[PDB]
């Protein structure tokens, strides 16, 4: 399953980009809520 | 302690990583921007942020946004040549959004003319998947603007003037 | 100081000049090159021995 | 903006030739007055006659310098059927001394020293249709041994050694053929030295040169995988010669050639008499019956063009 | 002349031309004398002293650039390239200034000096246009600021007019006063125009009210700034509003009592008729272009410049005037056709300098398609090879051409080999410089040629020591043997060696040839003889004779030495010497001619041999006694 | 530190005009010889404008050519004989005295020896490779292996040492009023007594086992036994001509041929060297402060400080000269470099 492992590596990279988007987007929403408060 | 280690190397490691995040190639740029995004978030001292600004890397990253107008025009097509550009753009906008969360960062972004450069971009006037994509462009651009200015200091009111423009 | 002098002496005594060896079918040019190597060796050995006697003292 | 400055040669008879030495510091002139003169260039860029002697009793057709590694050596050839080798015996007592006379049946029409890496060799050609190659066995004793006779089967008018020092090319000679030959074409022939037979063998015949050939010149190869040959006839012709491919298993032939006419120029307006390459093989000079010397050069697209024309009064054409 | 054929001969960089004769035999009535020397040279202006200085300074610049091309990225690299471009232009400036002082002080060369100043003007003009464009490539906004600065740097006539007006006792009564005001407005110099208008506001009360309106219009004029946060759209709106203010003042007849103030207000509106009426203040169609861009199209895009440039040329030249070759160059630059800019300059320029350095700088900007031309090399290597080849024609500049050829390994190494072998070696200092250059670039055959040439020159000069030193450096074993044989002619004749100290110090170089080996070993034998090491000397001589390193006449010589040695007051050693003598004698019977066989020493040799036999016999008996 | 003047000729030699020891005036005038051109020249130059009395303006002054004269051949070597007279050796084997007329800013030929250097038997001219002056005496050496002695007022050669060397001599210096040192293409330093009636050197010095050409030689001004030489290998050799036949010190100086070596005339703890590699080095032996610092065989006593004075990437620096606070050098880059503030 060497090809599967390579695919998994690509998947992990995509997951890292997704986590970055998750963190920054959540922070922006929190900042907007704080400004409204 | 991690930040002390980043500092300990000197402005040498910070310069090499920030330069490569700017104009390397595809994956590496995306990952380098993500890394910068993450390091600047844990930058309580905001030294990395100061280095990026003093060395001109922050300006280069902002100037490079004007690059995507042609990419967006090509992308509004039914078939997309490569989503790699979209991921770089996201990492870049994420990193900039992180820098904008800082009270100082918002000021530095305003000094660098980020709102002026966004106002020059014609991609925002091409409202059509393609509609969803126009939507996402709008998302990142407007994101940065609003979040920044709002979480921005009371003294920087012109923020409101530039956004209105 | 005595241990340093001994270590300098011990390094120098273990690095004698190599006596040139003649390979048994040397060309005329290689025999002249050997005589030049042997004269060089006698000179280098004289210097090495003079330095060894100074370090020994 | 080329500038030409006249000198009072005061020749007894018009000199039919001028040859520079390899360094362009000396020149030799020859005349109907039966003499050769040698001229040295002073630091002030003035020419001074340093030797003058009567050389022959026949039309000196050609003169050539040896490579300076063999000393100050000249060869001349003549209507008297001989070639002569001359050495500049200086004391300020220069007096170009005749070292030998090569006497092997008709007018010797051209004479050329071989490329220096082949030793002190001299080729002659004659109207008998033979090329003769001589070698001086001792460079200190300018005795000459006849090494080769090459039967061209046509009157020889001119010869050119291939100047290539590449060990991948056998020694080569181009020869011409003045004969008007209403029919026989092939008036340029190429001979290659064959190591297996220890003889020159005919490698090529430029069948497109059905016109009488007055002069020929191989271009300096300068790392090209192909040779370039200029030919003076009724027109200026330029040939590329590509050697064919090969197998290391066995080989004993002249390795046949692919020949292309890359230029033909009738712009001479008269039987082009001479062709000469500059030292880089990038500019060709030609002369013809139109009383002009023309300069030819390729651009970066390999398109050859003329780049200068002259007058009888000596002024360059506007 | 009289239908004469032209003979030619190629020199290393010169073409010799002569009248051959006629190929007709003594013929042709038309009589005279062919006393004509015709050296055709390619190239001419290179000889200028100032241009040579330029070339040296810029070789320094080139080497610097090549070396630093590994060290810098994106923006920093772009700025470095801009600065290199500016340095080239500053060198151009200095050169022009020097040429101008020269023309001023020297009337006979001033015609030519002014021609060359104009040539350098051409050069700096083209270089700078190309630079600005490709290298800076400024976007909508900064472009017009740089074009106003470009016109100001190259069109100086307005400042001369204003200086003359200001030197007058009453500047406002001066004929050219309004030409100075209008010229500053046409150049975008609103503050300087306002300073002149402030003088006119002092003259009259009616002029003062109109001058205040015009001063306010000039003061309010929107200008683009290299660093403002202002968008091009916000600028365009302010500019339109300011233009409507100018138009309202004109329509109200505000300036109707002063034709010059009305004309300035029409210029501020971009009135093309009034701009063309003022052509004599602009002097060039490209100044007129930039003034039109300032007052009609202040946000012009790079892609639209060609349309306005062509329209400005056509309007400015709308009589019997044809475009100059410079206009075609500038139009091609405004079209963004770099190939046409290079082509037009290659036709107009005598020298490849402009096109070579501009194309090199634009190649570093990553513009040309990145491929080889038609011979395993690109536009840059081709032009550098031809330029460097041009420098090799000149007696002092050929050294600079070497470093240009090092630039590209493929396209400058074989040419460098060929040219290095052709250098006239008149002095040892010049040869040592050429050798240092070759050794660094690994050229063995060329160096061998150099050394052999030097040593043969020394054989001709009778400097045997210098010739030998050069032959040893050549490894030239053949030439080594030649010089050994010359020394042998000399010693067969005088009974002593010339230059003893050199032979005594040959060391390992003695092995370069067998003949040299023999010479050195024999000199060692003579040294042993002077040191009374008699046995050693004799044995060395015997070994040399048996090895047959000696030439077959030194056999006689060395045999006579063995003669007295034997004569003095082991058995195997004695037998050996006998064998050597017999071998020598057999060789003589064969190789030595009958004439040379018949000489005097035969009887002397036989007595020496009998003495040797007697000493060996007794010596053998002594050896047997020792063994006992 | 250096003003650079581009001059459309390669510069083979540069020399300062000698100042009187009683003058408080800094050296201001120098001469240059050119080589490797169709027409070579001797030029005289000034560093100061004759008239600037401000002690406080930064010297940005380019050297100004005062006058020139055509020189047949390539100026192989050049020395001032005195304030008015310049001596040259030519590639034509001619030795020439030029007179400088300061009032008229002109050079004129004062005297020449057209057959100073020539090969015996062919009468072919041989290059005059080096000259040394000690007014009124002049010594020359050449590729013909000859040593000639002249006096400036004598039309005849006072003495020739024929066949003095079987190799090209490259450099000559005065050891003492009647003694000279020469260097040659076989790596020998030779001592000569100009009163000895024979043609043999008094002494011969050489590096053992190596035959590297020596190009230059200079004598320490105050210590008549200390000599510096330079070779084709770029090595700086220091000699005590009283001690042995070998150098006292061998110093790695340059990556290519060393063209000139000079001790500082008034502060001989400084030495200067120039090379084909384009470098110009200042050597300082004072940095640890009568044992000559140059003769120190103790690598722990006398740290030599070494400084390259020119920018990286000059072409060959063919000549240098140093007088007080001033240094001039000439190059193959068609350039003269001048400093007036060396220290």
């Amino acid at each position: 399953f060497l090809k599967n492992e390579k695919d998994n590596a690509l998947l992990s990279a995509i997951e890292e980009s997704r986590k970055r988007t998750f963190v920054m987007a959540e922070e922006y929403h929190r900042e907007s809520m704080l400004v409204e408060w | 302690d991690n930040l002390s280690i980043f500092e300990s190397y000197g402005t040498a490691l910070m310069e090499v990583v920030c330069r490569d995040a700017c104009d390397g190639h595809d994956i590496g740029r995306m990952l380098a921007l993500a890394l910068l995004d993450r390091i600047v978030s844990v930058d309580r001292q905001q030294q990395w942020l100061l280095y990026l600004s003093n060395s001109g890397y922050l300006k280069v990253l902002v100037d490079s946004l004007a690059e995507d107008d042609v990419v967006l025009r090509n992308l509004l097509t039914p078939q997309p040549p490569l989503l790699k550009a979209l991921y770089i753009y996201e990492s870049k906008m994420a990193f900039l959004t992180r820098v904008a969360k800082s009270s100082q960062g918002a000021i530095e972004l305003l000094r660098s003319g980020v709102i002026v450069r966004l106002a020059q971009c014609q991609v925002y006037d091409m409202r059509p998947a393609p509609v969803e994509r126009y939507r996402q462009i709008l998302l990142p651009a407007l994101q940065i603007c609003q979040l920044i200015l709002t979480s921005s200091t009371a003294q920087h009111l012109q923020a409101a003037g530039q956004v209105l423009q | 100081e005595s241990h340093e002098a001994f270590n300098e002496w011990f390094k120098h005594i273990n690095s004698p000049p190599q006596k040139p060896t003649l390979v048994g079918q040397a060309s005329f040019t290689e025999k002249v090159a050997h005589e030049h190597k042997e004269k060089k060796y006698e000179m280098d050995f004289g210097i090495w021995k003079g330095h060894l006697d100074a370090l020994t003292s | 903006m080329f500038v030409a400055r006249s000198i009072a040669a005061d020749h007894k008879d018009l000199i039919h030739d001028v040859s520079f030495d390899f360094h362009g510091r000396r020149m030799a002139t020859c005349s109907s007055d039966q003499s050769v003169k040698v001229w040295d260039k002073s630091e002030n860029v003035n020419w001074h006659c340093t030797a003058s002697w009567k050389t022959h009793s026949g039309s000196v057709w050609r003169v050539t310098w040896a490579h300076p590694e063999f000393g100050q050596v000249l060869a001349s050839c003549s209507f008297d059927r001989t070639a002569a080798v001359w050495e500049e015996i200086v004391g300020g007592q220069s007096h170009w001394v005749k070292r030998t006379t090569l006497v092997d049946r008709t007018s010797v029409t051209d004479v050329k020293f071989a490329p220096k890496h082949m030793g002190l060799m001299l080729a002659t050609c004659s109207a008998d249709g033979v090329v003769r190659i001589y070698e001086a066995p001792d460079v200190m004793n300018l005795q000459w041994s006849l090494q080769h006779e090459i039967s061209c089967k046509l009157s020889c008018s001119c010869i050119s050694w291939n100047p290539s020092s590449s060990r991948a090319h056998s020694p080569m000679i181009a020869v011409g053929s003045d004969d008007s030959s209403p029919n026989i074409m092939g008036k340029v022939q190429i001979y290659e030295y064959n190591e297996n037979t220890r003889k020159y063998a005919k490698a090529e015949t430029l069948m497109s040169v059905s016109d009488p050939v007055h002069d020929i010149a191989f271009a300096p190869n300068l790392g090209r995988s192909f040779h370039i040959l200029a030919v003076a006839t009724k027109d200026v012709r330029i040939f590329t010669m590509k050697p064919l491919r090969k197998e290391l298993s066995s080989s004993g032939g002249v390795t046949k050639f692919e020949n292309h006419t890359v230029a033909q120029f009738d712009n001479h307006n008269s039987q082009v008499w001479r062709v000469s390459w500059n030292i880089t093989g990038t500019v060709l000079a030609s002369s013809g019956d139109d009383g002009t010397v023309r300069l030819w050069k390729a651009n970066y697209m390999d398109n050859w063009k003329c780049i200068g024309v002259l007058k009888g009064d000596g002024n360059p054409v506007g | 002349q009289q239908n004469r054929h032209i003979g030619f001969s190629w020199g290393p960089g010169d073409l010799l031309l002569y009248e051959t004769l006629y190929q007709k035999q003594g013929n042709s009535e038309t009589a005279a004398r062919c006393p004509f020397m015709y050296l055709v040279r390619s190239d001419e202006d290179i000889y200028s002293p100032v241009l040579r200085k330029l070339f040296n300074e810029s070789h320094s610049i080139f080497v610097g650039l090549q070396k630093s091309a590994e060290e810098a990225s994106g923006k920093s690299r772009k700025a470095q390239l801009v600065q290199v471009s500016r340095n080239y232009r500053s060198v151009l400036r200095a050169c022009m200034e020097e040429m101008h002082t020269l023309s001023e002080s020297t009337r006979e060369t001033a015609q030519k000096y002014i021609s060359q100043i104009s040539i350098l003007s051409a050069m700096e003009l083209s270089w700078n246009l190309c630079e600005i464009l490709f290298i800076e490539s400024a976007p909508a906004g900064p472009l017009l600021i740089l074009l106003l600065e470009w016109v100001r740097l190259h069109v100086c006539e307005v400042d001369n007019i204003v200086q003359d007006v200001l030197r007058s006792e009453k500047p406002t009564e001066h004929e050219k006063f309004w030409d100075g005001v209008t010229g500053y407005v046409l150049q975008g110099r609103m503050n300087e125009a306002r300073q002149l208008l402030a003088k006119e506001a002092s003259t009259s009360a009616s002029a003062r009210s109109m001058c205040r309106v015009l001063d306010d219009l000039l003061k309010k004029m929107p200008m683009l700034h290299t660093g403002g946060t202002q968008t091009l759209t916000e600028f365009e709106l302010k500019w339109q509003h300011w233009r409507e203010e100018c138009e309202r003042h004109l329509q109200n007849g505000t300036f109707s009592s002063n034709v010059h103030m009305e004309a300035v207000c029409r210029v501020l509106l971009g009135d093309e008729e009034v701009l063309l009426e003022k052509r004599d203040l602009m002097t060039t169609w490209y100044h007129f272009l930039v003034s039109r861009l300032l007052f009609k199209h202040p946000t012009v895009k790079p892609t639209e410049l060609h349309f306005y440039a062509q329209s400005s040329l056509d309007m400015f030249l709308a009589g019997d005037s044809c475009p100059e070759p410079l206009d075609n160059i500038l139009l091609a630059a405004f079209e963004f056709d770099i190939h046409q800019v290079i082509k037009e300059f290659s036709i107009v320029s005598s020298n490849w300098w402009f096109v070579a350095h501009l194309t090199d700088l634009l190649d570093h900007c990553q513009l040309f398609q990145a491929h080889n031309l038609y011979f395993g090399a690109n536009m840059r290597e081709f032009l550098l090879l031809d330029y460097a080849s041009g420098l090799f024609s000149h007696h002092s500049l050929w050294q600079l051409g070497v470093d240009y050829f090092d630039y590209c390994p493929n396209l400058g190494r074989e040419y460098l080999k060929l040219h290095m072998e052709r250098i006239p070696l008149s002095t040892e200092k010049k040869a040592l410089k050429a050798l240092r250059i070759c050794e660094q670039r690994q050229m063995t055959e060329q160096v061998r040629s150099i050394c052999k040439t030097m040593a043969m020159q020394s054989l001709c000069n009778r400097r045997l020591g210098s010739a030998l030193s050069w032959s040893i450096r050549a490894k030239d074993a053949a030439f080594a043997t030649l010089i050994s044989d010359r020394f042998l002619k000399e010693y067969c004749e005088r009974g002593n060696f010339t230059d003893l100290d050199l032979i005594d110090n040959l060391g390992s170089a003695m092995l370069l040839s067998d003949r040299l080996t023999f010479l050195g070993k024999y000199r060692e034998f003579h040294r042993m003889y002077s040191q009374e090491q008699f046995s050693e000397a004799a044995s060395l001589l015997l070994s040399l004779m048996t090895a047959r390193i000696a030439p077959c006449s030194f056999w006689l010589t060395l045999l006579l030495d063995a003669l007295p040695l034997l004569e003095q007051k082991s058995a195997e050693q004695t037998y050996e010497l006998m064998r050597c003598l017999e071998d020598r004698m057999a060789a003589k019977l064969e190789s030595t001619s009958p004439d040379e066989i018949q000489k005097q020493d035969s009887s002397i040799d036989n007595t020496k041999v009998e003495m040797l036999r007697l000493a060996l016999a007794r010596n053998l008996a002594r050896a047997i006694v020792t063994e006992g | 530190k250096f003003a650079a003047k581009f001059v459309s000729h390669k510069i083979s030699r540069t020399r300062w005009r000698p100042v009187s020891a009683s003058s408080l005036q800094q050296p201001d005038v120098f001469a240059t010889g050119s080589w490797d051109n169709e027409e070579n020249k001797v030029c005289v130059w000034a560093t100061s404008d004759f008239g600037a009395t401000s002690l406080d303006e930064e010297y940005q002054g380019d050297p100004k050519q005062l006058c020139d004269i055509k020189h047949p051949g390539d100026v192989m070597d050049m020395q001032f004989l005195d304030k008015e007279r310049i001596v040259t050796g030519s590639s034509t084997g001619t030795v020439t005295i030029f007179r400088h007329h300061e009032n008229n800013q002109t050079l004129s030929v004062n005297q020449r020896w057209e057959q100073a250097h020539y090969h015996v038997g062919s009468n072919m001219r041989a290059p005059c490779t080096a000259i040394v002056c000690s007014s009124p005496e002049i010594v020359s050496v050449g590729e013909d292996g000859r040593i000639n002695c002249f006096r400036a007022e004598s039309r005849d050669v006072l003495r020739t040492i024929d066949d003095a060397d079987s190799s090209t001599m490259h450099g000559v210096t005065f050891l003492r009023t009647t003694e000279i040192l020469t260097v040659n293409s076989v790596g020998q330093l030779k001592l000569w007594d100009l009163r000895k009636q024979g043609n043999d050197p008094t002494q011969i010095f050489s590096v053992t086992g190596e035959r590297v050409p020596l190009h230059c030689v200079d004598r320490h001004p105050n210590q008549q036994h200390v000599v510096a030489t330079g070779g084709q290998d770029g090595m700086l050799c220091i000699w005590d001509v009283r001690h042995g036949k070998m150098p006292m010190s061998l110093l790695n100086a340059h990556e290519a041929e060393m063209w000139e070596v000079h001790f500082h005339p008034s502060n001989p703890d400084h030495l200067f060297t120039c090379s084909e590699d384009g470098s110009l080095w200042h050597w300082d032996a004072s940095a640890d402060s009568l044992a000559c610092a140059w003769l120190s065989t103790d690598p722990t006593k006398g740290q030599l400080e070494i400084t390259n004075l020119l920018p990286s990437s000059t072409l060959s620096v063919n000549s240098l000269d140093v007088l007080g606070q001033n240094l001039v050098c000439g190059t193959d880059a068609e350039a003269i470099y001048v400093t007036r503030r060396l220290f």
